[PDB]
């Protein structure tokens, strides 16, 4: 029942140095290699490198030597550290136990994301995408907000059916921006009130906006 | 030998070489440039050494080596630093020969002039016991010391019959320093001392030693005419050591067609041993000898399983492994030879480690047995890999262990061949890495 | 340095058929050091295979890996569907490195998508940016691509999509693109237009709006 648990800053500005850790619970550093790997958004995964209670370790040789790994066995933790971060090193950063006499790796962590920006915090502008000509659609576009994650939902619990809220995209801006929208019956636009409720936790942002069909 | 000290550090050890004794076509003579004279007498002998051949000097009169310190080359004189380097075996002390010699110090290579009466002034370098001691003398009388007090493990300790690398420096304005394979092992402060007018001749040779059966070895006998600082002596023991030659537990050359026992170097407390004839090896803890009166102890050589380097193909060549040798590797078990090997499928861990077999005989199995001897980490221990083939010049693996459990048997740490160590070469400790022990004059066990 | 070559890039199946992922080495790996993991979304990968056909400890026996030299396998003999997820060869005989991924994917009958579009709100307008929001709805197979038009001439660099994951329920996608431009150059033209291609669709289907 050996678990791992990943910890590090959510949020880190270009340049600074990057430092993560991983404790290990109903077990310990023994003489087990331990790993790190990267897995940037959308792109699939990317092994860093191991360290081992003896203090050796070995990298990916195609990252240029930008990675720390280091291990403190009386804390049961190791750690990563990666200098003059870029965008480039957004990612979710996993932790991993190799298995013995292998270079695979059995057990993992749940993972930690980074961001790597220089972008400050900011709730979203909600903009309307009002419906219009037996089915409608009509959404909420969440514009221009940093950092993820924003939530989205409709009418304060009572509409799930039929909405679609799409994964977030970052904009040259340094923002994102997401829109969730919903299909409903024709007929319900002229007596049915439609209102996206989000929420941007890292701001304090609550917005309440409804959705009214656009008139001539 | 003077030099600039803010050159490139090879630049300055060979330059700052006063006097360097090599043996070539078995004369021993100096190579530093200076040309002193070196005269063998008859009975110093010629071994294996760590480049080459070495002195051997047994204890009766006619077994020394004197150098005549060319006419007038001078690195002690006054004041001048100085430092003395060579590469050193000393056979393991039998407790029967310390508890009545353990208080007999006598010298092994001196720049004293010795007198029946007393000793007089230069530098020595002497053995008391299990004690590697320097001496400074001056003129007037004073004394200066120190006294390397070797560790009681004799298995991993610097005076038990393996080649260590000496260095002594001399700062005459602060301390005399005692390096070890490049590591700082002892020091003495040396700052009261006079001037040192020591003879013209320096003396390689059991000098007042009681012990009939003593004897020494000793090669590549360097002065220096400045106090070497660590980087230097740092790059001076490692400029000694190359991969061409593999090496046994002591240091020689390691040689076909000659028993070693086999120790891991990772679990040096760890003897190999037979499952039985046609299956697996494995590990157990080796038998040891502690006798805290005298300061020692030590897991036991010469148990478990001994094992016999051939030729893979005979070739006629010299008996001498040279890393990179494809060899057959054989257990010697009931006065016969027994190859060892992987069969082809045969029994293996899921992680594909592959469980080497001694004297397998299934007829028309393919059995691998290959092996490339090589020396791929940790120059400064004597250790050597073995990497293991198929028929198509593919990887199995180095020979390593894996502890797991075969059937019934109890949980062991089984003999294997693993690719798994190719990516971790780099690391500290790996149990792909092997002691070859071959039995020796200069350790029985008590 | 080692790559590899997942293939095919997608894989549509059934629970109960059978699953064939190819995985393909730049050298070949004469340790037969390459493994298989497995990710679904938002977690952690998972060991499957190791040493090219080794199950790791807990796994189920319709996963197994074969083959040798450059060409490696993982076969599902009978897909389950908490087998739909994304899997990734690794190789770590010089060091570590994995192949891009293979999704295994729910199939179902082609969906054409419905295609909605969304003219800039006015609230967004006073902002100085405009938004142009086109929505394909509940379309399956997952392939199918946007081009906008701002008065018949194709537009490039100038917007973003994503879409949902595989509908639980119905197996379909969605898709939703975002044209962003400056209020100013908003206003610079009329006719605004979503033109969406995909196999559901005998000839692509255009909407549009002029601004006004």
């Amino acid at each position: 029942q050996v678990q791992l648990q990943e910890s590090g800053p959510g949020l880190v500005k270009p340049s600074e140095t990057l430092s993560l850790r991983c404790t290990v619970s109903g077990g310990s550093i023994s003489s087990y290699y331990w790993s790190w790997f990267r897995q940037p958004p959308g792109k699939g995964l990317e092994w860093i490198g191991y360290v081992h209670y003896s203090g050796s370790t070995n990298y990916n040789p195609s990252l240029k030597s930008r990675f720390t790994l280091s291990v403190d066995t009386s804390k049961s933790q190791f750690s990563l550290r990666l200098r003059s971060v870029t965008a480039a090193d957004t990612a979710i950063y996993y932790c991993a136990r190799d298995k013995y006499q292998t270079d695979v790796s059995d057990i993992w962590g749940q993972g930690t994301v980074v961001t790597v920006s220089s972008a400050s915090t900011k709730g979203p502008s909600v903009f309307p995408l009002a419906p219009s000509s037996g089915t409608a659609a009509l959404g909420c576009l969440v514009k221009d907000y940093f950092p993820e994650p924003v939530t989205v939902s409709w009418n304060s619990g009572a509409l799930t059916s039929g909405v679609h809220t799409f994964p977030a995209v970052l904009q040259s801006s340094g923002l994102y921006s997401l829109s969730s929208v919903v299909t409903v019956p024709s007929s319900s636009l002229g007596t049915q009130t439609y209102i996206c409720n989000v929420n941007h936790k890292p701001s304090n942002t609550k917005v309440d906006k409804r959705v009214e069909p656009k008139s001539c | 030998c003077w030099v600039d000290n803010e050159e490139d550090i090879d630049v300055i050890l060979k330059k700052s070489t006063i006097l360097n004794l090599d043996i070539n076509n078995d004369i021993i003579s100096d190579i530093s440039g200076f040309n002193s004279s070196v005269i063998t007498y008859p009975d110093a002998q010629l071994v294996p050494g760590i480049n080459g051949k070495a002195i051997h000097l047994v204890n009766n009169e006619s077994s020394e080596v004197i150098v005549h310190k060319a006419m007038d080359i001078e690195y002690n004189d006054m004041f001048n630093n100085f430092t003395v380097s060579f590469w050193l075996r000393v056979p393991k002390v039998s407790a029967s020969h310390l508890e009545q010699y353990d208080t007999n110090e006598y010298s092994i290579i001196s720049s004293m002039k010795k007198y029946s009466l007393s000793i007089g002034s230069g530098w020595s370098v002497s053995l008391k016991g299990n004690n590697l001691i320097w001496t400074l003398k001056d003129s007037a009388g004073e004394v200066r010391q120190i006294t390397f007090r070797d560790l009681s493990d004799k298995f991993n300790a610097y005076l038990a019959n393996k080649w260590v690398f000496i260095t002594i420096t001399n700062d005459r304005l602060s301390s005399a320093n005692l390096y070890i394979n490049g590591v700082l092992m002892g020091s003495a402060e040396i700052t009261g001392l006079g001037a040192i007018r020591e003879d013209n001749n320096i003396t390689l040779k059991l000098d007042r030693c009681n012990n009939n059966n003593q004897y020494v070895s000793i090669d590549k006998f360097r002065i220096f005419c400045k106090a070497l600082n660590p980087k230097e002596i740092e790059k001076l023991y490692t400029s000694y050591l190359s991969i061409t030659f593999l090496r046994d537990f002591w240091g020689n050359p390691l040689r076909y067609d000659t028993e070693y026992y086999l120790i891991p170097v990772a679990y040096s407390s760890k003897d190999v041993q037979l499952k039985n004839i046609t299956d697996y090896m494995y590990l157990t803890n080796a038998p040891s000898y502690t006798n805290g009166k005298l300061n020692i102890y030590y897991r036991r050589l010469y148990s478990g399983l001994k094992f016999i380097i051939k030729r893979y193909t005979p070739n006629n060549i010299d008996s001498f492994v040279r890393s990179g040798d494809f060899i057959k590797l054989y257990v010697s078990y009931n006065n016969n030879e027994h190859i060892v090997g992987y069969p082809k499928d045969g029994n293996a861990f899921n992680n594909l480690d592959r469980i080497l077999r001694v004297g397998y005989n299934a007829p028309g199995i393919p059995l691998y047995k290959k092996m490339e001897a090589v020396k791929l980490r940790d120059l400064k221990t004597y250790s050597v890999q073995l990497k293991l083939y198929d028929d198509k010049d593919a990887s199995l693996g180095l020979v390593g262990t894996h502890n797991g459990q075969i059937g019934n048997d109890p949980n062991r740490d089984i003999l294997i061949a693993s690719n798994w160590y190719f990516n971790h070469l780099k690391d500290k400790t790996l149990t792909c890495d092997w002691y070859f022990v071959p039995t020796d004059e200069g350790w029985t066990n008590d | 340095d080692i790559q590899m070559t997942q293939s095919p890039g997608t894989l549509s199946l059934s629970p109960g058929e059978r699953a064939t992922l190819s995985c393909r080495a730049s050298q070949s790996i004469t340790s037969s050091f390459l493994a298989w993991y497995q990710q679904k979304p938002g977690q952690a990968p998972r060991l499957l295979i190791y040493g090219a056909s080794s199950r790791a400890t807990g796994i189920p026996d319709r996963f197994s890996g074969s083959g040798s030299g450059t060409d490696f396998i993982l076969t599902i003999s009978r897909l389950e569907p908490e087998d739909f997820a994304v899997y990734y060869c690794q190789q770590y005989d010089t060091s570590r490195t994995f192949g891009q991924g293979t999704t295994v994917e729910i199939k179902r009958t082609v969906a054409a998508p419905s295609v909605f579009i969304f003219p800039p709100s006015d609230e967004q307008l006073k902002s100085g940016t405009a938004s142009v929001v086109c929505l394909l709805n509940n379309f399956y197979p997952r392939e199918a691509k946007v081009q906008w038009k701002v008065d018949n001439a194709l537009q490039s660099g100038n917007s973003q999509e994503s879409v949902t994951e595989q509908d639980s329920k119905d197996s379909t996608y969605s898709l939703s693109s975002t044209l962003t431009l400056s209020k100013a150059d908003y206003e610079k033209h009329k006719v605004y237009a979503c033109e969406v291609t995909h196999q559901g669709l005998s000839s692509p289907v255009t909407k549009s709006f002029n601004r006004g």
